[PDB]
């Protein structure tokens, strides 16, 4: 029931730079542990009791702090250091974790490549229509995808999925899927996805007319 | 070599129980407590409790309200975590970990199991439908186009997707599955190709959903 608040939520840095990660406890604790986690892997202990390095952890990792305020510092970042980091207290039961800081790779701004896909005739036969808007290989992660159907803004009937940051070009890719019944789909003409992103001087709109 | 090896993925209905094993080897089993942590998809870490492997003492996170029971078998060097009266929000990867004592003469050596996925759902096993994400017929002498396949309405995870039997890999993005309101999963896999050869190059997405023994190869090409 001790709440651990980590900051920042996301930290964007290049290899060779120095990362500073913060963990604030809601009430005082005697020490803080730190764990690293990469996608698809178990957490791994890095620092225990505030400043001690677990076996095999390289010296560029160091921890400090006292009371309610703790810090993990990672100097001269290596590509293998980009990951999610969690602090954990074990001074009061139940043991609790912070919500995590994502340390991601900063790179130059990369505009998305945007595509729209109408539903297939095969799917339509089954009674549903999925419309997909694809944003390929963009940086930074922040991106707005807005669906319009005959100029009506769509809300609540789309789902987004995003890849992990690419290990080779450090970009993200995103899919947004708008799902309609066939009945609703055949009642409208213009299907449009509008994408807002830092790499786009103005938003990019991809659209199609049903049955054209 | 120290190893913590967990049992395989589980799929359960709400109200059932699950019992996950954590098999330890390569060190003195009774010298370390074992603890458990879970992680719901896309979420953070939650501590569940810990067990003393020597005398069976335990402590749990009281948020689980007596639904978690940890046990141990010294004859087999195995710790078990049972979670009862399952609910859909218990869907998570469950990890066992070897505990550590911070006052030791040497650096802590940290060890974790590989994790066990537990899916809690009333849904039944179902193979996916595979639909084309067709590229625009619009072509240019040196431009590119995206195409893909939509792998829709399957349960449980996972599905695998490759392109051209694994020959096409660069620029493929296979997105994380989303759980739909229906309780079924959906995902897309896409690839970027030259627009000039869309009529003569074949692009096939190879979909495999082992839980339903469903294998589908889908050709994707411009419409009309």
């Amino acid at each position: 029931q001790i709440v651990l608040t980590q900051s920042p939520a996301t930290l964007s840095l290049s290899p060779g730079e120095r990362a500073t990660l913060s963990c604030s406890a809601g009430s005082s604790v005697n020490y803080m542990h730190w764990f690293q986690q990469k996608p698809g892997q178990a957490p791994r202990l890095l620092i225990y009791s505030t400043s001690n390095l677990a076996s095999g952890v390289p010296a560029r990792f160091s921890g400090s702090g006292s009371g309610t305020d703790y810090t993990l510092t990672i100097s001269s970042l290596e590509p293998e250091d980009f990951a999610v980091y969690y602090c954990q207290q074990r001074s009061s039961l139940p043991f609790t974790f912070g919500q995590g800081t994502k340390l991601e790779i900063k790179r130059t701004v990369a505009a998305p490549s945007v595509f729209i896909f109408p539903p297939s005739d095969e799917q339509l036969k089954s009674g549903t229509a999925s419309v997909v808007c694809l944003l390929n290989n963009f940086y930074p992660r922040e991106a707005k995808v807005q669906w319009k159907v005959d100029n009506a803004l769509q809300s609540g009937n789309s789902q987004e999925s995003v890849t992990e940051q690419d290990s080779k070009d450090s970009t993200y890719s995103l899919s947004s899927t708008l799902t309609l019944s066939k009945a609703d789909y055949e009642k409208h003409k213009v299907y449009a996805c509008e994408v807002t992103h830092q790499g786009l001087s103005s938003p990019v709109t991809k659209s199609f007319n049903r049955g054209e | 070599e120290v190893q913590l090896v967990q049992s395989g993925a589980e799929v359960k209905k709400p109200g059932a129980s699950v019992k996950v094993s954590c098999k330890a080897s390569g060190y003195t089993f009774t010298d370390y407590w074992i603890y458990w942590v879970r992680q719901a998809p896309g979420q953070g870490l939650e501590w569940m409790g810990t067990i003393d492997t020597s005398d069976h003492k335990t402590s749990y996170n009281q948020k689980f309200r007596g639904r978690v029971t940890m046990t141990r078998d010294t004859s087999t060097s195995t710790v078990y975590m049972e979670l009862s009266s399952l609910r859909s929000e218990d869907t998570a990867v469950y990890y066992c970990a070897r505990d550590f004592i911070i006052t030791v003469n040497y650096p802590v050596v940290d060890y974790w199991g590989q994790g066990t996925l537990v899916t809690v759902s009333s849904a039944s096993t179902k193979g996916p439908s595979v639909f084309p994400l067709a590229p625009s017929s619009k072509s240019t002498s040196g431009g590119t186009a995206a195409l893909g396949c939509l792998v829709k309405d399957y349960f449980p995870e996972p599905v695998t997707v490759s392109w051209n039997s694994g020959a096409l890999t660069s620029g493929v993005h296979t997105f994380p599955a989303v759980l739909q309101s229906s309780g079924l999963y959906s995902l897309s896999s896409v690839v970027t190709v030259p627009s000039s050869s869309l009529g003569t190059q074949t692009y096939i997405c190879n979909v495999n959903h082992k839980p339903s023994n469903t294998k589908v190869d889908k050709k994707v090409e411009p419409k009309s």
